[PDB]
């Protein structure tokens, strides 16, 4: 693929994510997730092989399904209505319909599945910008129709979230489908938070951001896809290893680091709203999570596993591509609970 | 109601057409007559194998076109508008971009047909 | 009355319950472009002669392209029709069963279905007395494209050209 | 007595069909040093009653390998439809006036594209799956150009409306006023009727007979009959569009009387140019409508576009 | 010679003939003598139907006037 | 989520669309303008909690003419009742709406 | 939430005017400048009112207008009228175009007469 | 100069039919900003009265509006009769 | 609501039926997910020129564009997946796993 070729697509895509996030008419929402996915599909299947082939058409099929659904939820709602604004949503069924499209669009389960096996499809940096981008538009679209979200539906699709993905986080092996079970679980903690603190959805979806671009872009400069080809990093650069072991546990949510200030803030907010037997289990159940990433530190870091024979070349080169932004993202991923006042500012 | 009435009249028509095609003459069938043709010879294969499709890209082209076809037919009445300036700004607009897609696909080969 | 729209709305759910069954592409197409030619029917009893044929042109074009690509990709020795298949003619049976069964419903009484409520009365009572007079109303919203709506103009003509441009990235192949 | 109009209305479209045939042998004949038919009635009259009593009293069969119901639909709806299109015709009164009558002719045409499609399908013949593709591509390409073509001839009229057209073309011609998209219109309905050089479906140098090889007696009557109909009523639709007529509300028999022989004219020069030019090759067909039409069709769109506004010439909306 | 073609261009020409004459013939037959009347918009409908109505034999081609209002 | 671009800018790129009580072409009212337009003035300035308890009314009144449901309703009633007591022969339409009559130009 | 208030078909009663279109078209230039005032009152009440039931003597007071304005008509000028919208009557569209003689000699009659 | 003189003599050869679509689609983009009578389309739509004139009501002070539509006040098409 | 928006949500729930439920081949759901589309044209415009929304005539235009952008997207990927296994049967992308 052409560099013009791909960062007009680059272009577009963000393009389509900023017309979501700026548009006051549901048609021209809708607009912009067209926009979002065409453009997308392409970058999926940059690099050409029978894998990335077949993510980019599962993609595309989830994709297509839930712009559908949440198409039917807009002209249902213009029907007993006759609104196009963005807005508290007039119809339950419309609503509700609105809801599953964009948890389907999520990747909430129960609409899951298509998270790691096109995450697993894709190479890394595909990964890093589909899980990134993609979760931060149709979150705006909630956050914008967060006063008509039934909570019932809303909490029961996050604690889904939560249980499966550190189920599968932990059955798995792969980086890159640690990687989406983990962003599964993730979204079912800002989707939870979402109908009682937009800004605490908003919160956990920066930190979550900054956690994921910090882990993507270990993975990239390290060239590792699975747990063993991870393992031989510690006789190359060790530096890599040490920041991928704070960064797994930060994002395990252990204090005092980053990741521990939107489970504390989600639960703090939570409880004020009388909600005990929520916050309990999905704080319990985040240690599914927290032990895949113990499993995946013990043998990147804490462990020197064997190395082979041409490491010793690999010693003799030097990494030629500096990734951009690496070092804050680093920072701004473990270091960032003494400033936790600043969601006001977020506010 | 007319139109339903013509198209009724119609479709009754070439129905009896064909019914008379079918029923007025002698038949008489058997297996060699009804068998399909290729000038003579049994044909090797069969011809629900599929077909390679040369033009495949062509065809996609075809449909965005289309699209774009249906987007400027309604230019008659937008042309009795009080802004003329800005309904000829997005006609000229809209036929560029159909003009710049041939483009692009001309000079990147799209509308050769795979060897 | 004359029940022209129900007809027409019927015969479109049968058309969808037809390529919804998936006996082939083939036939799929076959009932794809009955239900267009149908809903150009409904949408022009209820006014918009532009739209209905716009839609049909538009479905006429597109499921050119389908037969083209059943014919290279999508074809097998022998093709499935409805009665070819235990599955499909299932699927076509019920599909009919079901909208049998809510015509009837809703004829015999005001069907109220588990999502929508839904009256049964005249599609000619719930239109409208008032008149236009010397210009359509749909054509001059339709042609309000142009001198309204310059954004969509702007963000459709982007999505076709960038369009043009996945479908030659997509199949490049290499 | 609307069904006495429809009945005036099919009835000699289809003896017109009939001695279409015949002037065309003749024609054919008489430009390749030959009488034609002349030995059948006086001066070979009969030669299509002849032909039509013979096709209908013939056997016609079902292919052992065919889809009998598509078999059967395809030269249904390609008769139904060649039919169909006279209705909005003012000759000079349209039978059904419709406010968007040009939109009606494309979709129907569109779905005249079908009839081959399916035939050639329903088949299960190789011969006719090639024709079936090749009428795939060459509706592709025509299917485009006549659609933008269209649009800006009707620019320069106002509306879709048939009888503004007349009204349009009270003083001049719009063959004087835009002959460059005239001529892109003649080819194009060259190629949507699929004459030659542009007779691919049914090419019989190439294929044996093409998409109706397997068709025989009546159905292969229904398709000659329907190809025949879009043959004469795609030279009306061009003699209306651009060929005026003066209309005299009062005695409107003059209007069908140059209607109906700028019609013939068109028709003849269909069959000249038949026995004329080679014929193309489908690729080549393709590559001389997106090359070499389309870049010219837009920006003839873009010049009609323009046009009536800076020479404020603007047609009224009704 | 050349013109053995034109019997068959004159019956195809007389063929060509009878659906507009016809339906000229039918249209003025159908409404008292006059052109068959255009409603292309609500107005023109609306027209049609007021003279219906005031016509008092259900036909809007019989057209009444100043004889009829006083 | 929502950055209200339009709104800094003093732009209009849907806002024109949103709502049908807005600046339609030729000046073509809507169907329901004048009820769409009751209950936007009544909701303007106090936020959708007190639009949705206060202009109920309005909104109802709306919702009415963009639907027609109780005037359906009552229409149903009446064609039941009617059919009922022609059933029975208990009511002669009268030759107006029995199509002996001659309407108002 | 109330009873519809609706005027009786005592007071729904008026003269009408039993012309057809094609003699309403034909004079219509001339009816649009001689009552003018009756009609403008008319449209401002029906604008303003919001209402049918609330502009019913306006249009009485119309439809006694253009009954007055056709007497005037027919006193003088009946028989170029008569053939001026039996011109116009033949039309399919009522087209002013096909008529400029007649219209001219009825515009002659009313210049001179009225 | 000379460059471009050469490349317009080869595409003319090669391609005339590009040649062309340019150069009309050059001079549809081009035309209209500078003729006389965009202005008169623009003032032609305008003059065309698809909807009622609603009259309004007198104040008093409305010197400009006419009280009748041939008094002298108003908007005037003697440009568009002889044009 | 008249029967006509209860049909056309029928079929619009018939098609989404249609698309979830694969049964050999990928171009059978591209023909559901096309008549969804067809469903919501014919829905939106129904609603639209009841209600007489002028400006919002020009929805099912835009509704119809990105319809057959989607379409055209189906149409490459299957012709990928065609390329790579020789047939478009759903059955082959089974390389990832969840
Ligand atoms: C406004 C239109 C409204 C339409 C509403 C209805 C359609 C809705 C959309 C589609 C969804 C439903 C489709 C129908 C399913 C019927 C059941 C079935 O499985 O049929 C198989 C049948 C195919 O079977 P086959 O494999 O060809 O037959 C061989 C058998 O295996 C073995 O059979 P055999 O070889 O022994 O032959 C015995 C028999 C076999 O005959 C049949 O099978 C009859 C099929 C017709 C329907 C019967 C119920 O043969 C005949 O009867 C000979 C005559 C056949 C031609 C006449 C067909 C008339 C159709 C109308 O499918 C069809 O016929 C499909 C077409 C149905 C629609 C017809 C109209 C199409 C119009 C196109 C243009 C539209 C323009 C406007 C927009
Ligand atoms: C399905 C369409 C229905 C509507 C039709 C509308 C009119 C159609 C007009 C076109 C006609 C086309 C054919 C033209 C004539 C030439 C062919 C011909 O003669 O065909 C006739 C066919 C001919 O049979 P054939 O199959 O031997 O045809 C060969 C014909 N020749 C020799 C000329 C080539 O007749 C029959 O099939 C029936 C003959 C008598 C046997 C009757 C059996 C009982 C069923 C029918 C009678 C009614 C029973 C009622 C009670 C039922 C319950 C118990
Ligand atoms: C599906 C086919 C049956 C239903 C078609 C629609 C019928 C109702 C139309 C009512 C509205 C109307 O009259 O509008 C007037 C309009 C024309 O008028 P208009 O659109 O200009 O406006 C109405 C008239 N004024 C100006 C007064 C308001 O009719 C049309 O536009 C024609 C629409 C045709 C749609 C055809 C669909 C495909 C049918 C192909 C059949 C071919 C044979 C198939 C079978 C072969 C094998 C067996
Ligand atoms: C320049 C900014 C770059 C950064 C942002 C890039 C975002 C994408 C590019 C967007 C550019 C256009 C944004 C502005 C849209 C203007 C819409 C509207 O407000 O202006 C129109 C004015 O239009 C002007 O004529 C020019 C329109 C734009 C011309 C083409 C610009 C194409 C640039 C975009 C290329 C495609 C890329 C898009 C995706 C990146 C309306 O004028 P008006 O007359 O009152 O309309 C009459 C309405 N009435 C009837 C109610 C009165
Ligand atoms: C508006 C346009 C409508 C269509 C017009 C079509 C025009 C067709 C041409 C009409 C001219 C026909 C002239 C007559 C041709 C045949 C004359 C003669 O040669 O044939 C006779 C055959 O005549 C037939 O028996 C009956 C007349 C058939 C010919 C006239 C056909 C009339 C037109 C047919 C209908 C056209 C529309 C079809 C639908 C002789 O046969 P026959 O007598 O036995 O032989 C024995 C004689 N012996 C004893 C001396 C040896
Ligand atoms: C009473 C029945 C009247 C005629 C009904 C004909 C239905 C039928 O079974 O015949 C199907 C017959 C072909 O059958 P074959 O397999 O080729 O062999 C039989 C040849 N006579 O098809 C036809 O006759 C055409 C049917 C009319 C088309 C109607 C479609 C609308
Ligand atoms: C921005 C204003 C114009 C707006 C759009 C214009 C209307 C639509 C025209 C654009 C449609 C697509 C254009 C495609 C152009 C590139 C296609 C291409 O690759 O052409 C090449 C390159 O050939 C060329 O020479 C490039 C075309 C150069 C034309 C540009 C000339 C600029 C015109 C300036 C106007 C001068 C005025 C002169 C007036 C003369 C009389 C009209 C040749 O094609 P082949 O691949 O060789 O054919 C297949 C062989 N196997």
């Amino acid at each position: 693929m052409n560099p013009i070729i791909y960062t007009t697509l680059i272009m577009t895509v963000m393009s389509g994510t900023m017309l979501v996030m700026i548009s006051s008419h549901w048609l021209l929402i809708w607009i912009g997730f067209e926009m979002n996915l065409l453009a997308m599909i392409p970058v999926l299947m940059k690099n050409f092989n029978p894998r990335a082939t077949e993510a980019a058409t599962k993609y595309f099929l989830t994709q297509a399904t839930a712009s559908m659904m949440l198409m039917m939820a807009i002209i249902i709602n213009l029907l007993y209505s006759g609104q196009w604004t963005i807005t508290k949503m007039f119809n339950p069924v419309a609503m509700t319909m609105m809801t599953m499209a964009l948890a389907m669009k999520l990747g909430l389960s129960p609409f899951h599945f298509w998270v790691p096996e096109v995450t697993q499809g894709i190479s890394l940096q595909a990964g890093l910008l589909l899980l990134t981008w993609q979760k931060l538009a149709p979150l705006s679209v909630l956050c914008q129709i967060s006063q008509s979200i039934n909570p019932n539906l809303m909490l029961t699709m996050a604690m889904l979230s939560i249980l499966i993905g550190g189920w599968g986080g932990l059955n798995q092996t792969q980086l890159r489908k640690i990687m989406a079970y983990s962003s599964i679980a993730h979204m079912g903690w800002m989707t939870a938070v979402l109908p009682y603190n937009t800004t605490m959805t908003i919160l956990n979806l920066l930190i979550y951001i900054t956690m994921t671009l910090a882990m993507f872009m270990l993975l990239i400069h390290s060239s590792a896809t699975t747990t063993l080809s991870l393992s031989h990093t510690w006789n190359k650069m060790p530096v890599i290893t040490s920041l991928m072991m704070v960064t797994l546990l930060s994002m395990g949510g252990l204090p005092p680091l980053s990741g521990f200030m939107p489970k504390w803030m989600i639960i703090q907010e939570m409880t004020k709203n009388e909600s005990i037997i929520m916050p309990t289990l999905m704080a319990m159940t985040a240690l599914l999570n927290l032990y895949f990433y113990m499993r995946l530190a013990y043998s990147s870091s804490l462990t020197m596993f064997p190395s082979t024979n041409n490491m010793k070349m690999k010693w003799q080169f030097e990494h030629t591509k500096q990734m951009k932004l690496l070092p804050t993202m680093i920072v701004l991923s473990t270091l960032v609970l003494p400033m936790t006042p600043a969601l006001s500012s977020l506010n | 109601m007319n139109i339903m009435l013509t198209l009724l009249t119609n479709v009754t028509l070439a129905s009896l057409l064909v019914l008379i095609a079918f029923w007025l003459p002698q038949l008489n069938a058997y297996s060699e007559k009804t068998s399909p043709y290729e000038c003579g010879f049994d044909p090797m294969g069969s011809a629900r194998l599929p077909f390679s499709m040369k033009f495949f890209l062509v065809a996609i082209t075809f449909l965005l076109f289309d699209l774009e076809i249906a987007l400027l037919l309604p230019l008659p009445w937008a042309s009795q508008t009080n802004n003329l300036k800005t309904m000829l700004t997005m006609a000229l607009f809209l036929l560029i971009l159909l003009a710049a897609s041939l483009a692009y696909e001309w000079t990147q080969k799209g509308l050769e047909w795979a060897e | 009355t004359m029940y022209i729209a129900f007809i027409l709305s019927t015969i479109f759910v049968i058309g969808f319950v037809g390529f919804s069954s998936k006996p082939s592409p083939i036939y799929g197409g076959l009932g794809l472009i009955v239900s267009g030619g149908v809903g150009c029917g409904i949408v022009l009893n209820f006014g918009g002669s532009f739209l209905g044929l716009m839609v049909f042109l538009i479905y006429l074009g597109g499921m050119l392209v389908v037969f083209g690509y059943t014919t290279a990709m999508a074809t097998e020795m022998y093709p499935e029709v409805w009665v070819s298949n235990k599955t499909v003619f299932g699927a076509f049976v019920s599909g009919l069963m079901m909208e049998f069964c809510m015509v009837y419903y809703a004829l015999k009484e005001e069907e109220v279905e588990i999502i929508f409520k839904f009256n049964g009365l005249g599609d000619w009572v719930i239109y409208d007395t008032g008149d236009s007079g010397f210009f359509s109303e749909e054509a001059m919203g339709i042609a309000a494209l142009y001198s309204y709506g310059t954004w969509l103009v702007i963000v459709t003509g982007w999505s076709l050209l960038i369009g043009v441009v996945v479908i030659m990235e997509i199949t490049r192949g290499n | 007595m609307f069904m006495i109009n429809i009945l005036s209305l099919i009835i000699p479209i289809l003896l017109a069909v009939a001695f279409l045939t015949l002037v065309e042998r003749k024609v054919l004949g008489y430009m390749q040093l030959r009488k034609g038919p002349n030995v059948v009635g006086p001066y070979g009259l009969l030669q299509p009653i002849a032909d039509a009593l013979k096709l209908f009293t013939k056997e016609p069969l079902r292919p052992a390998t065919s889809s009998i119901s598509m078999f059967i639909i395809a030269p249904i709806l390609a008769l139904s439809l060649a039919l169909t299109m006279w209705v909005p015709l003012p000759m000079p009164y349209p039978l059904i006036n419709m406010n968007l009558g040009v939109l009606f002719m494309l979709a129907m045409s569109s779905l005249a594209v079908y009839s081959i499609l399916w035939s050639g399908w329903a088949s299960n013949s190789k011969y006719a799956l090639i024709g079936a593709l090749r009428a795939v591509a060459q509706t592709i390409s025509y299917e485009v150009t006549l659609a933008i073509i269209l649009l800006s001839v009707l620019l320069m009229n106002g509306s879709y409306t048939l009888s503004t057209l007349i009204t349009t073309q009270e003083h001049i011609w719009m063959i004087f006023t835009s002959w460059p998209l005239a001529m892109m219109w003649f080819i194009s309905t060259l190629a949507e009727t699929n004459r030659a050089p542009f007779d691919l479906t049914e090419g019989e140098s190439e294929l044996v007979s093409g998409f109706n090889v397997e068709y025989a007696a009546g159905p292969f009557a229904m398709f000659f009959m329907a190809e025949y109909a879009n043959i004469i009523m795609m030279n009306a639709f061009t003699a209306i569009l651009f060929l005026g007529a003066s209309h005299d509300p009062h005695t409107p028999e003059l209007y069908t009387i140059n209607f109906v022989l700028k019609t013939l004219a068109l028709t003849i020069t269909f069959l000249w140019i038949r026995a004329s030019y080679p014929r193309f090759r489908y690729d080549q067909l393709m590559h001389l409508l997106w090359k070499s039409f389309l870049p010219l069709t837009l920006a003839l769109c873009m010049w009609h576009i323009s046009l009536p506004i800076m020479t404020a010439s603007i047609p009224p909306q009704s | 010679m050349w013109f053995e073609i034109l019997p068959g261009i004159a019956v195809m020409a007389a063929c060509l003939f009878i659906p507009g004459m016809a339906t000229a013939h039918i249209h003025k037959f159908t409404n008292g003598g006059k052109e068959k009347r255009v409603a292309h918009f609500s107005y023109q409908w609306n027209l049609m139907e007021r003279d219906r109505c005031i016509s008092g034999v259900n036909r809007y081609h019989v057209t009444k006037g100043l004889e009829n209002i006083d | 989520p929502f950055f209200d671009v339009q709104k800094r800018l003093g732009l209009d790129l849907d806002r024109w669309m949103t709502i049908q009580s807005a600046e339609q072409p030729h000046k073509i009212p809507g169907r329901c303008h004048a009820f769409e337009k009751e209950w936007i003035e009544c909701a303007h300035g106090i936020g959708g909690i007190r639009a949705e308890k206060e202009c109920k009314i309005e909104f109802d009144d709306f919702v009415e003419c963009l639907l027609r449901q109780k005037t359906m309703k009552r229409l149903s009633a009446i064609k039941r009742q009617r059919d009922k007591l022609i059933k029975e022969g208990k009511y002669t339409p009268p030759p107006h709406h029995l199509g002996k009559e001659d309407p108002r130009p | 939430p109330g009873i519809v208030e609706l005027p009786t078909l005592e007071d729904l009663k008026v003269q009408e005017v039993k012309v057809s279109s094609s003699v309403l078209k034909a004079a219509a230039h001339h009816y649009g400048a001689q009552c003018d005032k009756p009609n403008k009152e008319f449209m401002l009440c029906r604008w303003e009112e919001k209402d049918p039931r609330r502009c019913l003597e306006e249009g009485k007071l119309v439809n006694q207008c253009a009954l007055d304005f056709f007497r005037q008509i027919k006193r003088h000028c009946a028989e170029p009228f008569t053939e001026y919208w039996t011109c116009i009557d033949y039309s399919g569209l009522q087209l002013f175009r096909h008529c400029r003689k007649q219209q001219a000699k009825f515009d002659e009659c009313v210049l001179d007469k009225l | 100069a000379g460059r471009i003189a050469s490349f317009l003599k080869n595409a003319w050869a090669k391609e005339p039919v590009l040649v062309a679509s340019f150069a009309i689609g050059g001079l549809a983009i081009i035309l209209p900003s500078l003729s006389p009578y965009t202005n008169y389309a623009i003032r032609i739509n305008r003059a065309t009265p698809y909807n009622y004139p609603v009259p309004l009501r007198d104040d008093g002070n409305m010197p400009d509006v006419p009280s009748h539509p041939q008094d002298p006040q108003g908007p005037s098409l003697e440009w568009l009769k002889n044009l | 609501m008249p029967l006509v928006y209860m049909n056309i949500i029928m079929a619009f729930a018939i098609a989404l039926a249609g698309l979830l439920m694969y049964r050999s081949h990928l171009m059978s759901s591209l023909l559901c997910l096309e008549g969804m589309m067809l469903s919501l044209f014919i829905m939106s415009t129904l609603i639209i020129l009841n209600t007489h929304f002028t400006l919002a005539n020009m929805m099912p235009i835009i509704l119809l564009v990105f319809a057959a952008c989607e379409a055209a997207l189906g149409l490459s990927l299957l012709v990928m997946v065609s390329n790579t296994y020789g047939t478009d049967y759903v059955q082959n992308l089974n390389l990832l796993q969840c």
